[PDB]
């Protein structure tokens, strides 16, 4: 993102930040749910 | 990191400053995940 | 499950033929230490000789994988 100010915020700004930290973070509650669901509690990710 | 924002790497570093390579931003992050690191993060 | 992080009921129902009990976080390291302090003790000319069971497992272990043929 260049030359992107705070009136300039848009669909693209939004979709990187979608990316960035939505997304982010739904891949983290994924791998959650995977792990719950084969009831896995000693094999952590690590979210680096 | 350096990969605009490279030609002022030099400058930057004049104060004390440090800049890294990719490959220096690689090992750093890759010391992150050494077996040490990982039961650190495990705790906290 | 507590003691050694497995599931004799999982093993019964599915006969798994490999089965990896992770070492990870408080209760992974609870586990390991549990595997660890198992061991199978003889004697031999009035000693007591320890035989460590699991040998590949320490305080660096993340991991031990049970290893089977068929099931």
């Amino acid at each position: 993102e260049q030359g992107i100010e705070l009136e300039h915020i848009d669909s693209k700004s939004e979709f990187a930040h979608r990316i960035m930290l939505t997304n982010i973070l739904r891949m983290m509650g994924c791998v959650k749910k995977q792990k719950s669901a084969r009831g896995i509690e000693t094999r952590p990710a690590q979210v680096i | 990191t350096r990969g605009a924002n490279n030609i002022i790497a030099e400058g930057i570093e004049k104060m004390g400053v440090r800049t890294f390579s990719q490959k220096e931003m690689a090992f750093n992050l890759l010391g992150l995940l050494t077996p040490e690191v990982v039961e650190l993060c495990q705790k906290s | 499950k507590d003691t050694y992080g497995f599931s004799i009921l999982d093993i019964v129902i599915n006969n798994p033929v490999n089965l990896t009990i992770h070492f990870g976080g408080e209760k992974g390291k609870r586990i390991r230490e549990n595997y660890s302090a198992m061991i199978f003790e003889t004697i031999v000319d009035g000693k007591l000789k320890t035989e460590k069971i699991f040998k590949e497992i320490n305080e660096h272990s993340t991991s031990y994988t049970f290893r089977s043929e068929k099931g």
